[PDB]
């Protein structure tokens, strides 16, 4: 089968520059390649057709070139709405295999924000069900890197957290973070003081919100 | 316009059977090629097959050939997907797509020029497992006392111990985005789905304003509105 | 010219002699 091997994986790149995503052939293709652009939860949208067309109501900043079996999409002045995973595609063989490249995720830089933190106790309702979760929640911060942790009691908790990181917003380049600890009711009303202790570059010290279960 | 709307996806256990169909609108359907591209949860795309209704000609991918049949119903402009003898790894989106007619033409000036997808469907999540259909419960994360006093408060929902996915949640019926984040959802140890979704807003509104998140699991049926407050 | 109905009853050998034909062999020169 012929395959397209796409470059680079992912890439993190300021507002104006220029960006350089490639594919490689592994076969003649011709000139029937596609790019695509996919927002997440989203279908993919279509950037380039026939290596190189333009596609009707896409910005003139994205570009495609072919030089033998390389294809390349050109984004001349990143947007901060550009964030997406990028997609080649090949469509040589008359209904035939179509094969993609891997994808290339784009990442677009911002200054530092840092998080805001807020904790969130279980509710009694929840309570009532026989489980505890306890929540941390970091709002609209970059860059990604971030660690939360929790502690009970001043005791480091290991191995039953859990977190979820939004995608980068498509407006203001931000990521948001939850961390959920799981306690059994029991554990959860042994212990008095709850924690989630915050590191991020945009924060000057490690920052803790907690409260007391009382 | 051009529209392409997909349906029949869900739960299915592995071995299981589902067919799929995309309703094709506002283009000329015999003049057209439907194809089918999946993607599994945090994966790359993948095309599935391909059917040319004029013709009847079709193709597969050779990770469904013999399991997978594409067809189409000129009558109905509508395409479909029988799928058979299911697979854990068949879990995906499946999107049905469109090349308009044709897949290349050349005019000495211009060159070759292949078409490409220009119009898409949403997509129709199929799971393939074992695990039995679970509702949501859902858990109010209530705005914190220690009330930022001209600044910002967070509130939001736990939505937790579903399956399969998806759940859908708003805010007050669709009305308040902004501000809103819905994470993506977790797999517990549990095998069951848990996630947050959570608003910031002045800390002057809290007890003033009302906020009620809605969440939605078609698979169970299950919709809940959880008005969420102080205390 | 549209292509399909050629391109259907042929081979991929045959279809790629065609379309690089059409493109004047870019694959293979300067």
């Amino acid at each position: 089968d012929i395959q397209m091997t796409q470059s680079p994986s992912s890439l993190s790149a300021s507002v104006g520059d220029r960006v350089t995503i490639t594919c490689r052939a592994s076969q003649s293709v011709s000139s029937a390649v596609a790019w695509y652009q996919q927002k997440p939860g989203k279908a993919p949208k279509l950037l380039i057709y026939s290596a190189s067309s333009l596609y009707s109501g896409v910005p003139s900043r994205f570009s495609g070139s072919r030089s033998g079996t390389d294809f390349t999409l050109t984004i001349s002045s990143l947007q901060p709405e550009d964030f997406a995973t990028y997609y080649c595609q090949q469509s040589v063989s008359y209904m035939g295999p179509l094969t993609f490249g891997q994808g290339t995720k784009v990442e677009i830089k911002r200054t530092v924000a840092a998080p805001s933190v807020f904790i969130f106790p279980p509710s009694d309702s929840q309570l009532k069900s026989g489980t505890a979760s306890v929540v941390c929640l970091l709002n609209n911060f970059y860059p990604r890197e971030a660690k939360v942790q929790w502690k009970v009691d001043n005791a480091l908790q290991s191995g039953n957290s859990q977190e979820s990181v939004t995608e980068q917003d498509s407006k203001d380049s931000t990521y948001s973070l939850s961390s959920t600890l799981t306690l059994s009711k029991a554990d959860y009303e042994k212990h008095k003081v709850y924690a989630c202790e915050v590191t991020h570059q945009g924060l000057s010290s490690p920052v803790t919100k907690s409260f007391n279960r009382g | 316009e051009v529209q392409l709307v997909e349906s029949g996806g869900g739960l299915v256990q592995p071995g299981g059977s589902l067919r799929l169909s995309c309703a094709a609108s506002g283009f000329n359907f015999y003049s057209s090629y439907i194809h089918w591209v999946r993607q599994a949860p945090g994966k790359g795309l993948e095309w599935v097959a391909s059917i040319s209704p004029y013709s009847g000609s079709t193709s597969y991918a050779d990770s469904v050939k013999g399991r997978f049949t594409i067809s189409a119903d000129t009558s109905k402009n509508t395409a479909y997907l029988q799928m058979n003898s299911l697979r854990a790894e068949d879990t995906a989106v499946y999107y049905c797509a469109r090349y308009s007619w044709p897949w290349v033409s050349y005019k000495p000036y211009y060159g070759l020029h292949f078409s490409a997808m220009d119009y898409w469907g949403q997509g129709t999540l199929v799971t393939v497992s074992s695990a039995s259909t679970k509702g949501p419960s859902v858990f109010p994360l209530a705005p914190s006392s220690k009330s930022t006093s001209g600044g910002t408060a967070a509130l939001g929902c736990l939505v937790k111990d579903y399956f399969p996915e998806p759940v859908t949640v708003s805010w007050n019926s669709g009305a308040l985005t902004s501000g809103v984040h819905t994470f993506p959802a977790v797999l517990q140890s549990s095998g069951l789905y848990s996630l947050s979704s959570v608003v910031t807003v002045p800390s002057s509104s809290l007890g003033t304003q009302t906020y009620i998140c809605n969440v939605n699991h078609k698979p169970s049926n299950t919709k809940v509105d959880k008005k969420v407050e102080p205390k | 010219m549209e292509l399909d109905a050629i391109l259907d009853n042929l081979s991929d050998e045959e279809q790629i002699e065609l379309l690089e034909l059409l493109e004047e062999e870019e694959n293979y020169r300067n």
